[PDB]
C-alpha cells in the first residue's frame, strides 16, 4: 500500500565500545594529584538511567584502568621535575648508632636511625663543607661506610617542600560525544553482563590512593562483602576483597622531629632529619581487634564457598624488599611501611575464626618504619627523596578492602592459603573503576520510512 | 514518539548534547585533546547532515527508496518492536551503500533539477 | 530596521564576524588557544540555532507564544524604546524557559508532525 | 552537467571532503596543527554559505544580478567554453565586491522583509 | 688495520662522587685527537 523509503534520524541512541583520552575534574599546596588544572564539577551531574538494556563489563580488561595507571605515573613525576637531585649526596657516609636508650613497649627502636657525617660541597664549589643528618637504616647501605641506598644506579629527587601528596578526589570525564556507562547490579562481580545500566558524562570521584595490601579510602561494598577476581581457581591472580564496612587504622610517628637545611649547590638546598627533641620511638599502627575479628569472619565464609570444606589459612607475605612485602601507606610526605604479620595471623575450621585469644588487648599492633627513599612502580618514574615534616604526625585511614594471593594452592592436605599480596599499582586503581566502561556515541541512524520528499 | 517507538530503552537519550590558560600540564593536555576531539565529531556527523541535505533536520525524509535487499523486514517490524540497537547491527553492512545512496543523486540531481526548474 | 529599533547604540554590530607553525612557544600556546576557543564560542551558537531549526535565520519566527510573564511589555515598550542591552537584562532570568521552549516541542513536534503529514 | 561544463579539467573533485593521546612530540604537534587547521578551514567556508543563505546547498540561487562590469562574457562563453580556474582568474578582482552584494540586501533585506510578511 | 684502534685508559669519577677509577675503552683513530695524551674529538 505504500513504498518504503530511507530516512535519516538524529539524536539516535545507540553505542559501541570505544577507547578514549578522558579528562580530570575536581588551598595553595600545589597538590600534585588534583592540580589548579583541573575543571571543577558539575554540582548537578545527573545520571540517566537507561531501560531495557544490558551491556558487557570486564573490569579485568578496562583501559580506564590502564589510562589512570599512566596519568598517576605522569603526575608523580613532572611535579617532581623542578626540584633538588641531590646527586652530592652521593659520597662517603661516616655512619655510628645513635643512644635510642634515653618502658615505652612497641615503640622502641633498636639499631636504626643513623648519625651519618659527610662532606658535601657548599653553594660555593669550591668550599667542602662537613655536615650531619640522621637516616633510618632502610635508606642506606654499607660498603662503617655507608651510602644512600639507589644511588648506585639511579637519580633520586627531594620533592619540593611545600608540594602536598594528599589524595584528594579525582573525577573521570568522558569528552562530548562520549558517555561512561556503569554497573549498578548488585550481582555483577567485576565481570560479565549487567542488567542495571546508566550512564554519566563523569565517574565518582576516586581518591589517588597509593598503597599495597589493604586498599584505603576507597568505597565500600554497597551491602555486602563481594570476592573479585579476573579467575577463582588460578592463585596467580590477585583476589580483591571490597568491605562493606570500613576498619578503621590509626598510625603514628610519635617523634619531635625537626628538620635542618643544607646548602649543597646554588638554591639547591637538601631537607635533612635534622635530629630528634625528646625520646626517639618507632612508628606504629592499631587498628581494633574486635572489627578485624568480625571481618575476617565475613571474609572466611566468602572464601569457604569458593573453596569448600577446606581449612582457610591466612599467613604473612613470602619475605623480599619491605618496599613491597609490607603494608604501605603516606601520611603528610612520610612513607610508612608496616609489618602485617599480626593481621594474617592464623587458621581456622568452618567460618568462625581462632587462635586470637580473648584478652584485654584491643588494639592490634603493627610495627612500623619510615623511610625517606622510595620508589613508587619500582622502575617506572624516579626515585624520591622525601623531607621530614616536622614531628608528632597522626592520621587515620579507612580499610576499605584487602588484595589477597593464593599460596600456590598446591598443599595436599585440604588447606587453602592467603597472603597478603597482589602485584602492580593497577591492582588499586581497578578495585574502584571496575563498574566502569567507556563507549562511543553514534546519534545518527538510518530506518524504513513511508514518508517521501518532495 | 519517534524516540519511544524503537525500542524501550531509548533512554541514552543525548548526553552528548548536554557535553583558564591553556597550560600544557599533564591533566591540561588532555583537557585540550578532549575539547579538539569534542569538536570534530560534532562537525563530522554535521557535514554528513549538510550533505544530504539534512542539516536542519531532527528527522529527514528523502526520495530514495528502501531496496529491501538490506533488510526485507516491514515497518511494524522494523520501526516498531525493535531496538535501535539491534536495528543499526541489522543493517551495518549497508552503512555506506546507503550513505552512497543518500547522497548520490538525492541531493545531486535534485538540486541540479532544481536549478533548472529555477530559470522559468 | 531591526537592527536599529532596540536601541541607538547597536553599534557593536558584528566585530565577531570580522574575527606557519604550531610552535608551542609562550606566544604561540595563547594562539593556539584563542583558535581553538574561537572555534568552540563559533559552535555553540551554532549548534543551537540549529536545534531550534534557526540554523540558516538571522532572525528566525518561532510557534512559542510569548508567555508574558517574563516581561508584560508590548512590543512598542520592549522592541521600540530600549535597547538590546537593557533587553537581555530584563528577561535574563527567563533564558533556560525560553531555550527550552524553543526547542521542546517547537522543534521537535514540529518535525513529527511533519513525518506523520509527508506520509500522505 | 553542471560539475562538468565549466571545463573538462573539473577533476580535482572533492579530495577535502575525503579529508590515540595526544602526545605533543615532533610528529604529533604537526598532527594537532592539521585536524586544528583542518576544523578551522571547513567552518570558514561553512560560515560564509550560512551568511548568505547557502548552509544547505550545493548550488544556491541568489536574487542579485551579474551587473556585467566584473565580467562582460555571457553564459555560454563563462558557463561553457571555460574552466573553473581560468574562471576565479578571470573575476577574482570583484571577490570582495560580489561577496558583500550576496550578503548585503540579499540575505539582510530578504530577511527583513520576510519578517514584515509573516506578521500578517 | 694500520695504527688505528688505540687503546686508552682514563680517570672516570664513578657512580659515588668521591671516587674514581681506571677505565679502559679502544678509539677509532677518527674519534680521538692528540694534545701520548688525547681526548675525545
Ligand atoms: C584517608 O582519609 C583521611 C581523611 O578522611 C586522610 O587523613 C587526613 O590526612 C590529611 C593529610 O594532609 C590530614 O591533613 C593534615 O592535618 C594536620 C592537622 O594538624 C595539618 O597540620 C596538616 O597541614 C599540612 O599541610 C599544610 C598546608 O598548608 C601545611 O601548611 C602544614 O605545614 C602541613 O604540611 C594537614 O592539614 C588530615 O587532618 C587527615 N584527617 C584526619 C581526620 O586525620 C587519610 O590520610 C586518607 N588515607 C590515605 C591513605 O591517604
Ligand atoms: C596503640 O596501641 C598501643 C598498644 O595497646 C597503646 O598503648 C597502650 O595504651 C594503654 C592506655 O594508656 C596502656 O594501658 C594502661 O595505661 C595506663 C595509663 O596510666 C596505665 O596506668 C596502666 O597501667 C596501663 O599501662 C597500655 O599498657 C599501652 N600498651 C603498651 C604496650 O604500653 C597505644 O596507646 C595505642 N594508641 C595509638 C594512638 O595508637
Ligand atoms: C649526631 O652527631 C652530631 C655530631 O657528631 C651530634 O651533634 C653534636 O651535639 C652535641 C651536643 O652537645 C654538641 O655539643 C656538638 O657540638 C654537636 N656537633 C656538631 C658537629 O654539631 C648530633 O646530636 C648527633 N645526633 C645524635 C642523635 O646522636
Ligand atoms: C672529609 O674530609 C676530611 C678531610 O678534610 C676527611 O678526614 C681525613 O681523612 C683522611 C683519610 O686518610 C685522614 O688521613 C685524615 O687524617 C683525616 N683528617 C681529619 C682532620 O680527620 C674525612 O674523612 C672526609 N669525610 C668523608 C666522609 O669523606
Ligand atoms: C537499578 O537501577 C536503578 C538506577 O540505577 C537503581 O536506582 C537507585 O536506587 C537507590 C535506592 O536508594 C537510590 O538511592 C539511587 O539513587 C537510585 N539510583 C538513581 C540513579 O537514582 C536501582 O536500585 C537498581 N536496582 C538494583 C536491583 O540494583
Ligand atoms: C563472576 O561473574 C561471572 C559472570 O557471571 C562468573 O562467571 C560464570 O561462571 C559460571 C560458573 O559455572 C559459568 O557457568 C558462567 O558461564 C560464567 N559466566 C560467564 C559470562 O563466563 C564468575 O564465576 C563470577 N565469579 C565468582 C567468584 O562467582
Ligand atoms: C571512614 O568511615 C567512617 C565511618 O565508619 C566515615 O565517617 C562518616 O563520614 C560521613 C561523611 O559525610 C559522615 O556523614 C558520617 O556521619 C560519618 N560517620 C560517623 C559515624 O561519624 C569516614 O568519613 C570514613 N573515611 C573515609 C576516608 O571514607
Ligand atoms: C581459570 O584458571 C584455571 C586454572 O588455570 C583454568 O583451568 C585450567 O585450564 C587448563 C587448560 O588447558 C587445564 O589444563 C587445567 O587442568 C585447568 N585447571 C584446573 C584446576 O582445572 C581455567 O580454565 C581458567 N578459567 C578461564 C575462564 O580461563
Ligand atoms: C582512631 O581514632 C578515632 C578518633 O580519632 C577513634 O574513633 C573514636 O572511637 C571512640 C570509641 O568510643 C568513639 O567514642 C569516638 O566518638 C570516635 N571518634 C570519632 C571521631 O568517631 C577510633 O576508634 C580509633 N581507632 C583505632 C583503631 O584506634
Ligand atoms: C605460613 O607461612 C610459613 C612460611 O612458609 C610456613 O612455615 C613453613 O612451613 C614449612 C612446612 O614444611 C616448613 O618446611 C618451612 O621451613 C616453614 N618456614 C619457615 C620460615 O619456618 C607456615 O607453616 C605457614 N602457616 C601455615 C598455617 O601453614
Ligand atoms: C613482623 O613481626 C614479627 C613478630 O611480630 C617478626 O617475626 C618474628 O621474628 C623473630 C626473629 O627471631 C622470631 O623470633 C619470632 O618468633 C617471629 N615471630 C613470628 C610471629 O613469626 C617478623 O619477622 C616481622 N616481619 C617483618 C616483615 O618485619
Ligand atoms: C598472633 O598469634 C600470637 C600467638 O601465636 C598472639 O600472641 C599472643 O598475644 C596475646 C595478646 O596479649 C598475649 O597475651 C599472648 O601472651 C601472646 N602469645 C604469645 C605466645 O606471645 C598474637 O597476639 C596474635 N596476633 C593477633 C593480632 O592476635
Ligand atoms: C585502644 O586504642 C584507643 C585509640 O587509640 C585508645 O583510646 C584512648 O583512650 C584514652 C582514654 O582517656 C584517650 O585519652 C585517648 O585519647 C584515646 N586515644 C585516642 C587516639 O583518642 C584505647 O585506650 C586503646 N585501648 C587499650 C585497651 O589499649
Ligand atoms: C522493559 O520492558 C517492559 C516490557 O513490558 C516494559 O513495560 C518496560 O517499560 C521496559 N523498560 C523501560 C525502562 O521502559
Ligand atoms: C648498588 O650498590 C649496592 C651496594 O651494595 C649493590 O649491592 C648493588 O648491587 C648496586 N647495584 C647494582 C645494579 O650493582
Ligand atoms: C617540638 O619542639 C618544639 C620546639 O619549639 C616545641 O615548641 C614543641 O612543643 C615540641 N613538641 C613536642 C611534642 O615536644
Ligand atoms: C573441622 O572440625 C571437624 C570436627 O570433626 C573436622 O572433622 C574437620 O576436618 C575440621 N575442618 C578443618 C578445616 O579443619
Ligand atoms: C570473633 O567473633 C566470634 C563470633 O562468635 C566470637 O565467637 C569470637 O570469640 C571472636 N573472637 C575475638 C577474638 O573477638
Ligand atoms: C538494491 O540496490 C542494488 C544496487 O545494485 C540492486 O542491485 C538491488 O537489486 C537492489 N535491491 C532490491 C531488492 O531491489
Ligand atoms: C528475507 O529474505 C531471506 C532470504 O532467505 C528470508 O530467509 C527472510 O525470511 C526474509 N525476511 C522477510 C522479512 O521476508
Ligand atoms: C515482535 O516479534 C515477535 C516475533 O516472535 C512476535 O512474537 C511479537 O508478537 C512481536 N511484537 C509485536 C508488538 O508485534
Ligand atoms: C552482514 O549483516 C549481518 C546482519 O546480522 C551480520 O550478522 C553479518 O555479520 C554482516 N556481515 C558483514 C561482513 O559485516
Ligand atoms: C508562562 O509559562 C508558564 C509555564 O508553567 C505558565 O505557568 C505561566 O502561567 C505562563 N505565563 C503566562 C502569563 O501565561
Ligand atoms: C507587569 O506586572 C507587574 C506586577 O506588579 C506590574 O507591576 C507591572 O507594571 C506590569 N507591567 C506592565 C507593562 O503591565
Ligand atoms: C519611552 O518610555 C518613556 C517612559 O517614561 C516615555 O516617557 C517615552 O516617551 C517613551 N518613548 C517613546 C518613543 O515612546
Ligand atoms: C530576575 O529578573 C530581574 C529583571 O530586572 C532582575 O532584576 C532580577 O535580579 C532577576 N533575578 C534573578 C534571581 O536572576
Ligand atoms: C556594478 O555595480 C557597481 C556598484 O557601484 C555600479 O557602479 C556599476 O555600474 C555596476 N555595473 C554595471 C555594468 O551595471
Ligand atoms: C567587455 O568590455 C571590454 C571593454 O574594452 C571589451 O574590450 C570586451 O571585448 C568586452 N567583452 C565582451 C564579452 O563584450
Ligand atoms: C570557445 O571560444 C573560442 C574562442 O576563439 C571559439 O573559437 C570556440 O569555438 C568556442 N567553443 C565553443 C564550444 O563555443
Ligand atoms: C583584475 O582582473 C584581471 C583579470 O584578468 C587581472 O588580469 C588583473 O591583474 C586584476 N587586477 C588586479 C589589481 O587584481
Amino acid at each position: 500500500a505504500a513504498k518504503k523509503w530511507v530516512t535519516v534520524y538524529y539524536g539516535v541512541p545507540v553505542w559501541k565500545e570505544a577507547t578514549t583520552t578522558l579528562f580530570c575534574a575536581s588551598t595553595e599546596v600545589h597538590n600534585v594529584w588534583a592540580t589548579h588544572a583541573c575543571v571543577p564539577t558539575d554540582p548537578n551531574p545527573q545520571e540517566i538511567v537507561l531501560g531495557n538494556v544490558t551491556e558487557n563489563f570486564n573490569m579485568w580488561k578496562n583501559n580506564m584502568v590502564e589510562q589512570m595507571h599512566e596519568d598517576i605515573i605522569s603526575l608523580w613525576d613532572q611535579s617532581l621535575k623542578p626540584c633538588v637531585k641531590l646527586t652530592p649526596l652521593c659520597v662517603t657516609l661516616n655512619c655510628n648508632n645513635v643512644n635510642t636508650n634515653n618502658s615505652d613497649w612497641e615503640k622502641m627502636e633498636t639499631g636504626e636511625m643513623k648519625n651519618c657525617s659527610f662532606n658535601v660541597t657548599t653553594s660555593i664549589r669550591d668550599k667542602i663543607k662537613k655536615e650531619y643528618a640522621l637516616f633510618y637504616k632502610l635508606d642506606v647501605v654499607p660498603l662503617t661506610n655507608y651510602r644512600l641506598i639507589n644511588c648506585n644506579t639511579s637519580v633520586i629527587t627531594q620533592a619540593c617542600p611545600k608540594v602536598s601528596f594528599e589524595p584528594i578526589p579525582i573525577h573521570y570525564c568522558a569528552p562530548a560525544g562520549f558517555a561512561i556507562l556503569k554497573c549498578n547490579s548488585k550481582t555483577f562481580n567485576g565481570s560479565g553482563p549487567c542488567t542495571n545500566v546508566s550512564t554519566v558524562q563523569c565517574t565518582h570521584g576516586i581518591r589517588p590512593v597509593v598503597s599495597t595490601q589493604l586498599l584505603l579510602n576507597g568505597s565500600l561494598a554497597e551491602e555486602e562483602i563481594v570476592i573479585r577476581s579476573e579467575n577463582i581457581t588460578d592463585n596467580a591472580k590477585t583476589i580483591i576483597v571490597q568491605l562493606n564496612e570500613a576498619v578503621e587504622i590509626n598510625c603514628t610517628r610519635p617523634n619531635n622531629n625537626t628538620r635542618k637545611s643544607i646548602h649543597i649547590g646554588p638554591g639547591r638546598a637538601f631537607y635533612a632529619t635534622g635530629d630528634i627533641i625528646g625520646n626517639i620511638r618507632q612508628a606504629h599502627c592499631n587498628i581494633s581487634k574486635a572489627r578485624w575479628n568480625e571481618t575476617l569472619g565475613q571474609i572466611v565464609a566468602k572464601l569457604e564457598e569458593q573453596f569448600p570444606n577446606k581449612t582457610i589459612i591466612f599467613n604473612h607475605s613470602s619475605g623480599g624488599d619491605p618496599e613491597i612485602v609490607t603494608h604501605s601507606f603516606n601520611c603528610g610526605g612520610e612513607f610508612f611501611y608496616c609489618n602485617t604479620t599480626p593481621l594474617f595471623n592464623s587458621t581456622w575450621n568452618n567460618t568462625r575464626t581462632d587462635d586470637y585469644p580473648t584478652g584485654g588487648e584491643q588494639n592490634i599492633t603493627l610495627q612500623c618504619r619510615i623511610k625517606q627513599i622510595i620508589n613508587m612502580w619500582q622502575g617506572v618514574g624516579k626515585a624520591m627523596y622525601a623531607p621530614p615534616i616536622r614531628g608528632q604526625i597522626r592520621c587515620s585511614s579507612n580499610i576499605t578492602g584487602l588484595l589477597l594471593t593464593r599460596d600456590g594452592g598446591r598443599d595436599q592436605n585440604g588447606t587453602e592459603t592467603f597472603r597478603p599480596g597482589g602485584g602492580n599499582m593497577r591492582d588499586n586503581w581497578r578495585s574502584e573503576l571496575y563498574k566502569y566502561k567507556v563507549v562511543k556515541i553514534e546519534p545518527l541512524g538510518i530506518a524504513p520510512t513511508a514518508c517521501k520528499r518532495r | 514518539a519517534a524516540g519511544s517507538t524503537m525500542g524501550a530503552a531509548s533512554m541514552a537519550l543525548t548526553v552528548q548534547a548536554r557535553l583558564h590558560m591553556l597550560q600544557l600540564t599533564v591533566w591540561g593536555i588532555k583537557q585540550l585533546q578532549a575539547r579538539v576531539l569534542a569538536v570534530e565529531r560534532y562537525l563530522r556527523d554535521q557535514q554528513l547532515l549538510g550533505i544530504w541535505g539534512c542539516s536542519g533536520k531532527i528527522i529527514c525524509c528523502t526520495n530514495v527508496p528502501w531496496n529491501d535487499s538490506w533488510s526485507n523486514k516491514t515497518i511494524n517490524e522494523i520501526w516498531d518492536n525493535m531496538t535501535w540497537m539491534q536495528w543499526e547491527k541489522e543493517i551495518d553492512n549497508y552503512t555506506q551503500h546507503i550513505y552512497t545512496l543518500l547522497e548520490v543523486s538525492q541531493i545531486q540531481q535534485e538540486k541540479n533539477e532544481q536549478e533548472l526548474l529555477e530559470l522559468d
